[PDB]
C-alpha cells in the first residue's frame, strides 16, 4: 500500500457502510465422569482389593473431573444468564425499517431457536449425540460395536449440561429483544423504552457522527443492515469453517476419551493386557505382581487424561470469561475500545447460541469514499486565532469550511462553531479567513 | 456426614454369588501311564515329540505310582492346571543323567 | 451373560473389543455365542439434602428409561431397600436419566441441586402437607428468570425522574498459601540407605 | 471464594500426607518394616516400589499446584486491572466495576484477597413521554444536542436522558441541519430565540 504523507492535506470520508461481522467463542466443553473401579479392575474383586491398597488416587481424580463439570455449568451461566428479566419476544420484528426476523425466534417454527441459530446448530457435526446411548443399545453385532460402547463398558460417561439448548436460546432471545426495545438501558438498572431510530441516533453520537446523519439517511442504513444480515445467513448456509473452533473443542474431547479407552489394550510390562488371563493362569502371588504392574500403568494413563482435562478446562474458562466480558461490553453497551467488538467503530451487537458457545454479530460503522482536502490548524481573523471545536478546517474548492472528521458535512465558519485562543503568530500554518458572526 | 447435593457413586449394591463353569465334554483321561511308564525312553540327542489331544489332564492318577523329583511349570501356575483348558499340548521325552 | 447375534468365525472361542474387554464367548457345549456385559451398567447418582437434615435420598440412573431400571440394575439380586428405589410411585423421566424417589412439582424454582437437562431438586415441604411437617425431595424445572413485559412503541420514551446510590461488593482472590516440600523428608526421611 | 481457596490448599496438603500410608505394591507402607525384615537386595526392590509411588504422588501434588497458581494469577491480574481502572479512575466499561453507572470504588484488604466497594448511580422512577426525532421550525429541522425532545403534557421540552430535567427549546440547546422533509416523525414546534 502507498499512503502519501503531506502537511496541510487531509482525507475525509464522504460515505459509510454498515458492517456486520461474526465472532465465534467457545464457552464450555463436555462434562465427563470416570468410574475408576470400572476402568481398572472393573469386575474383579481381587483386583479391587489390591486397588484399595494402592491409594486414594481415584477419589482425587473424580474430585478433579467433578470440579471441571461444575465449572462448565458455571461458564454457561456467566455468559448467558446476565439479564434478570426475561423480556418477551415482540410481536412485530421490524423496527424503523430494521429487520430483526432472522435474529429473533419465529412463532410459526416448531423450533424455539431463531433462523441463524438453526444454521449454527446445523454447522457443528456431533453436538454430543453419539456420547449418549440408551440401555440395550450396546448389545448387537460386530459392526454394531463402536467406541462409545467401549467407553460405557469401562466407566467413562458424559454428563448432560444443566442448561438445555432451549433455555440458552431463550436467554439469547431475551437479550436481543431487550436490545431492540430497551436499548442500552436494560444493561444497568431498569429497562427504559426507546424507539429504535432514536437509539440508533444515540449510537451514532457515540461514534462521533451527528444525529442528523442517521435521520436523513435512515432508509439506506436500514437497507444496509438488512443486507448485512442476509449475507451472514447466506455465508452460514453454505459449508464453511466459521465454526471451526467449536468443532476443534469437540474433536479434542472425543479424541482424548478414545485414547483413554485404547490405553486399556496397552500392556505395561505385564504378561497380558487382559486381567482375566493372568488371573486364570497365575497363582495369587505372581498374579499380584502382574496385576500391580497393570494397575500402575492404567492409573498413570487415567492421571494423564485428568491433567490434560484440567489444562483444557483452564483454556475454556479463559474463553468464557472473555465471552462474558463481551456480552457485558458489546451487547449491553457501546464499546469505545478499539477492535474489541467489531473491526469498525462498534455500533451494537447481538448474541446467538451455538453448540457449546456463543456467536456475536457485531454491527459497526465503516467510513468509505474518502476525499482529499487542504487543511489549516487555525484561522486568523483580525488579530485572533480561531480553533475549531469538534471539527476540522477544510478548504473546499471555493471557500473554507468546518466539518466533522468521520463524515464530510461542510459548515459555515461562525463564532459558535469555533473558539478563540491566543494570537496568530504562535500557530504554524494559520491561514487568513473571515469568521462569520451571526449577530 | 454428607452435605446436600448429588454425588456419583460406585457400584456396591450387586455382587456375584453363583459360578457357571462350561468345559468341553471330554470323557477319556490323558494317557499318562503310556507316556510316563514306557519300557524305553529315547536319548537326549534323538528326543521324541508326541502330541496329546482330546483328553482330561488329571495328575492325581499319578500320585500313588510316580515320584517326580522335578516338577516345574513356567508360563502358568501348577495350582491352576486343574482349572485350565489348552488348545494344544506337546510332550517331549528323553533321558539324562542327574 | 445374554444370548447374542454376534457372528463368530468357525473356530474362534471368544471376541474382544478395542479395549480388550471380552465382549462375547462361545459355549463349548452348545456352540452358541453369548454376550458378556459389565455387572454395573453405568453411573448412578445419589441426591441427598444433607445427612444433617434427613436420611431421604433420590437416585438418578443416567442412561436408562424408567421402564428398564429394575432390569438395568438387577433388582432381583439387590436388597429389598434398594428395590424400593428400583420402582415406585415417585418415578420421573428426565433427559439426564430416570430419577426415582423425588416428587415432581409443576412449580418452577431457582436451582438448588442440579440434576441436569434443566431439572433441579430441592427439599421443599410436600404440597399435600398431610402430616403438615413432612418435607420431601422435590424435582422441578429450573426457572431461568423473572417474566417481564416491556412495551415497544414508536414515539414513546421512558426517562428516569430519580436515582439511587448503590454500593456493591466484589470479592477477589489474589494469593494462596506458599508451600515448601523437603522431598528427602517426604520419601526416605530418616533412612540413609533409602536416601542413597 | 477466599474460603474455597483456603479449603482447596488444605485438602491437597492433607491428601499428600495421607498418601504416605498408602502401599504401592510393596509388602508394607512403613519403610522401617521392610528395612528390618529384608536383606538389602529384596529390600531395594520393595524400597524402589515405595520410592516410585511416593515420587508419583508428590509430582501429582506439584502439577495441581501449578494449575491452581495459574488460576490465582489470572484472578490477581484482573484484581490489579480493577484497582487501576475502578479505584484510580472512572470506568466507562459496562459492568466492569459495578452494575449501574460506575461512580467510584474503594479497596479493602481481605484474607489473601481484595474486596472492592463499587459506588454506582442507578436511575429509578421512570416516566413515559412522547418523543420526536426533530423539531421543524419554519423551514429548518432542529436536532437536540446532548438531549431528547420530550412532550410534557403542556408543551415540548428537551431533557438529558438519565435524569428528567425539562428545559426550554432555545437555539443554543439545539442545532440546525437539513430540511423537515427527510426526517421521519418530525413535529411542528416553535424554537425560542434568546435574542
Ligand atoms: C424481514 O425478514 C422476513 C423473514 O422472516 C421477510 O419475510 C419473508 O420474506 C421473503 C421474501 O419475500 C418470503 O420468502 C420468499 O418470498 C419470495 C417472493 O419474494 C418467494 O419467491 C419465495 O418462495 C419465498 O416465499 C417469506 O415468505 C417472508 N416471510 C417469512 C416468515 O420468511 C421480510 O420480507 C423482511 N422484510 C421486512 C419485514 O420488511
Ligand atoms: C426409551 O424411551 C424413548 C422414548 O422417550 C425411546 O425412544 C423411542 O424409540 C422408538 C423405537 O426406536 C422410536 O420409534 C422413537 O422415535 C423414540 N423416541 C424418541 C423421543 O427418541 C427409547 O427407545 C426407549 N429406550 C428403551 C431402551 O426402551
Ligand atoms: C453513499 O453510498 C451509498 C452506497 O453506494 C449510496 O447509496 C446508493 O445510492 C444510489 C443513488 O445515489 C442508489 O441507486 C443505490 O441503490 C444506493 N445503494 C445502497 C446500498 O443504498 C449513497 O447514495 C451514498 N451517499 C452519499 C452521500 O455519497
Ligand atoms: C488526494 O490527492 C493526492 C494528489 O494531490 C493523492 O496523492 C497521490 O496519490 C496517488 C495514488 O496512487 C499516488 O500514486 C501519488 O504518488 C500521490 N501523490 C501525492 C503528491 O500525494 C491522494 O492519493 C489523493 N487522495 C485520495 C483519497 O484520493
Ligand atoms: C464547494 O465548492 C463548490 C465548487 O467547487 C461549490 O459549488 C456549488 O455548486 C452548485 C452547483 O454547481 C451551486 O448551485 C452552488 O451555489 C455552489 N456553491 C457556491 C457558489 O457557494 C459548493 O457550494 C462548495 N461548498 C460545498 C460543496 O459545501
Ligand atoms: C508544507 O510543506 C511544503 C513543502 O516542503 C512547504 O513548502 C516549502 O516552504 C519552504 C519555506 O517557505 C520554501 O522554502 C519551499 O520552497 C516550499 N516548497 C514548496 C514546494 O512550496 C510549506 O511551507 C509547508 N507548509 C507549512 C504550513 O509548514
Ligand atoms: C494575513 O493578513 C495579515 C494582515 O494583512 C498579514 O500580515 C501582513 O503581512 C505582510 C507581509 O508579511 C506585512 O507587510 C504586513 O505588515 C502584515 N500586517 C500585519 C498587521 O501583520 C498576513 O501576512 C496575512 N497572512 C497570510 C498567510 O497571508
Ligand atoms: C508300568 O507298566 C508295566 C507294564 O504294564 C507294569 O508292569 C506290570 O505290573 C503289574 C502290577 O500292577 C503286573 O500285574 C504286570 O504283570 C506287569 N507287567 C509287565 C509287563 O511287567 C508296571 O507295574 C507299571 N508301573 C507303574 C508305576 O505303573
Ligand atoms: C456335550 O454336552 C452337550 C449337552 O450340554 C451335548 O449336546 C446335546 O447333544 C444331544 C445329541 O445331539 C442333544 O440331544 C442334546 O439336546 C444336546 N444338548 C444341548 C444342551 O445342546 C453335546 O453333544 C456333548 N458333546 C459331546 C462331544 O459329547
Ligand atoms: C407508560 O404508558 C404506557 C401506556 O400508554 C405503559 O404501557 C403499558 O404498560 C402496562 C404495564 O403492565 C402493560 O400492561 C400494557 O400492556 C402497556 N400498554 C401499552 C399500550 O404500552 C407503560 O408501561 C408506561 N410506562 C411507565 C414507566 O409507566
Ligand atoms: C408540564 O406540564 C404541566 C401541566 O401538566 C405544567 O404545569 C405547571 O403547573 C404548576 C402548578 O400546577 C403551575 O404553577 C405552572 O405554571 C405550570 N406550568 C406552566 C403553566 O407552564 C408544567 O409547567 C410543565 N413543565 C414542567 C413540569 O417542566
Ligand atoms: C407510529 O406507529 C403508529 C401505529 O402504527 C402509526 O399510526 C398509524 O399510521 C398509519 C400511517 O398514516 C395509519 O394508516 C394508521 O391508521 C395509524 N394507526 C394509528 C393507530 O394511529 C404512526 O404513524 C407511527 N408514527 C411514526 C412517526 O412513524
Ligand atoms: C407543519 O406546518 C407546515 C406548514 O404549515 C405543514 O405543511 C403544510 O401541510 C399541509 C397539509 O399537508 C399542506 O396543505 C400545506 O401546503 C403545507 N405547507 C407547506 C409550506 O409545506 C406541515 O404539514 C405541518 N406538520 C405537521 C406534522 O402538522
Ligand atoms: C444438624 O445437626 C445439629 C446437631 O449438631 C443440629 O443442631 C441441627 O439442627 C441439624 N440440622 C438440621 C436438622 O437441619
Amino acid at each position: 500500500s502507498s499512503i502519501a504523507y503531506s502537511n496541510n492535506t487531509i482525507a475525509i470520508p464522504t460515505n459509510f457502510s454498515i458492517s456486520i461481522t461474526t465472532e465465534v467463542m467457545p464457552v464450555s466443553m463436555a462434562k465427563t465422569s470416570v468410574d475408576c473401579n470400572m476402568y481398572i479392575c472393573g469386575d474383579s474383586t481381587e483386583c479391587a482389593n489390591l486397588l484399595l491398597q494402592y491409594g486414594s488416587f481415584c477419589t482425587q481424580l473424580n474430585r478433579a473431573l467433578s470440579g471441571i463439570a461444575v465449572e462448565q455449568d458455571r461458564n454457561t451461566r456467566e455468559v448467558f444468564a446476565q439479564v434478570k428479566q426475561m423480556y418477551k419476544t415482540p410481536t412485530l420484528k421490524d423496527f424503523g425499517g430494521f429487520n430483526f426476523s432472522q435474529i429473533l425466534p419465529d412463532p410459526l417454527k416448531p423450533t424455539k431457536r431463531s433462523f441463524i441459530e438453526d444454521l449454527l446448530f446445523n454447522k457443528v457435526t456431533l453436538a454430543d449425540a453419539g456420547f449418549m446411548k440408551q440401555y440395550g443399545e450396546c448389545l448387537g453385532d460386530i459392526n454394531a460395536r463402536d467406541l462409545i460402547c467401549a467407553q460405557k463398558f469401562n466407566g467413562l460417561t458424559v454428563l448432560p449440561p444443566l442448561l438445555t439448548d432451549d433455555m440458552i436460546a431463550a436467554y439469547t432471545a431475551a437479550l436481543v429483544s431487550g436490545t431492540a426495545t430497551a436499548g442500552w438501558t436494560f444493561g444497568a438498572g431498569a429497562a427504559l423504552q426507546i424507539p429504535f431510530a432514536m437509539q440508533m441516533a444515540y449510537r451514532f453520537n457515540g461514534i462521533g457522527v451527528t444525529q442528523n446523519v442517521l435521520y436523513e439517511n435512515q432508509k439506506q442504513i436500514a437497507n444496509q443492515f438488512n443486507k448485512a444480515i442476509s449475507q451472514i445467513q447466506e455465508s452460514l448456509t453454505t459449508t464453511s469453517t466459521a465454526l471451526g473452533k467449536l468443532q476443534d473443542v469437540v474433536n479434542q474431547n472425543a479424541q482424548a476419551l478414545n485414547t483413554l479407552v485404547k490405553q486399556l489394550s496397552s500392556n505395561f510390562g505385564a504378561i497380558s493386557s487382559v486381567l482375566n488371563d493372568i488371573l486364570s493362569r497365575l497363582d495369587p502371588p505372581e498374579a499380584e505382581v502382574q496385576i500391580d504392574r497393570l494397575i500402575t500403568g492404567r492409573l498413570q494413563s487415567l492421571q494423564t487424561y485428568v491433567t490434560q482435562q484440567l489444562i483444557r478446562a483452564a483454556e475454556i474458562r479463559a474463553s468464557a470469561n472473555l465471552a462474558a466480558t463481551k456480552m457485558s461490553e458489546c451487547v449491553l453497551g457501546q464499546s469505545k475500545r478499539v477492535d474489541f467488538c467489531g473491526k469498525g467503530y462498534h455500533l451494537m451487537s447481538f448474541p446467538q447460541a451455538a453448540p457449546h458457545g456463543v456467536v456475536f454479530l457485531h454491527v459497526t460503522y465503516v467510513p468509505s469514499q474518502e476525499r482529499n482536502f487542504t487543511t489549516a490548524p487555525a484561522i486568523c481573523h483580525e488579530g485572533k486565532a480561531y480553533f475549531p471545536r469538534e471539527g476540522v478546517f477544510v478548504f473546499n474548492g471555493t471557500s473554507w469550511f468546518i466539518t466533522q472528521r468521520n463524515f464530510f458535512s461542510p459548515q459555515i465558519i461562525t463564532t459558535d462553531n469555533t473558539f478563540v485562543s491566543g494570537s496568530c503568530d504562535v500557530v504554524i500554518g494559520i491561514i487568513n479567513n473571515t469568521v462569520y458572526d451571526p449577530l | 456426614e454428607i452435605d446436600k447435593g448429588i454425588y456419583q457413586t460406585s457400584n456396591f449394591r450387586v455382587a456375584p454369588s453363583k459360578e457357571v463353569v462350561r468345559f468341553p465334554n471330554i470323557t477319556n483321561l490323558c494317557p499318562f501311564g503310556e507316556v510316563f511308564n514306557a519300557t524305553t525312553f529315547p536319548s537326549v540327542y534323538a528326543w521324541e515329540r508326541k502330541r496329546i489331544s482330546n483328553c482330561v489332564a488329571d495328575y492325581s492318577v499319578l500320585y500313588n505310582s510316580t515320584s517326580f523329583s522335578t516338577f516345574k511349570c513356567y508360563g502358568v501356575s501348577a495350582t491352576k492346571l486343574n482349572d485350565l483348558c489348552f488348545s494344544n499340548v506337546y510332550a517331549d521325552s528323553f533321558v539324562v543323567k542327574g | 451373560l445374554t444370548p447374542s447375534s454376534k457372528r463368530f468365525q468357525p473356530f474362534q472361542q471368544f471376541g474382544r473389543d478395542v479395549s480388550d474387554f471380552t465382549d462375547s464367548v462361545r459355549d463349548p457345549k452348545t456352540s452358541e455365542i453369548l454376550d458378556i456385559s459389565p455387572c454395573s451398567f453405568g453411573g448412578v447418582s445419589v441426591i441427598t439434602p444433607g445427612t444433617n437434615t434427613s436420611s431421604e435420598v433420590a437416585v438418578l440412573y443416567q442412561d436408562v428409561n424408567c421402564t428398564d431400571v429394575p432390569v438395568a440394575i438387577h433388582a432381583d439380586q439387590l436388597t429389598p431397600s434398594w428395590r424400593v428405589y428400583s420402582t415406585g410411585n415417585n418415578v420421573f423421566q428426565t433427559q439426564a436419566g430416570c430419577l426415582i424417589g423425588a416428587e415432581h412439582v409443576d412449580t418452577s424454582y431457582e436451582c438448588d441441586i442440579p440434576i441436569g437437562a434443566g431439572i433441579c431438586a430441592s427439599y421443599h415441604t410436600v404440597s399435600s402437607l398431610r402430616s403438615t411437617s413432612q418435607k420431601s425431595i422435590v424435582a422441578y424445572t429450573m426457572s431461568l428468570g423473572a417474566d417481564s413485559s416491556i412495551a415497544y412503541s414508536n414515539n414513546t420514551i421512558a426517562i428516569p425522574t430519580n436515582f439511587s446510590i448503590s454500593i456493591t461488593t466484589e470479592v477477589m482472590p489474589v494469593s494462596m498459601a506458599k508451600t515448601s516440600v523437603d522431598c528427602n523428608m517426604y520419601i526416605c526421611g530418616d533412612s540413609t540407605e533409602c536416601a542413597n
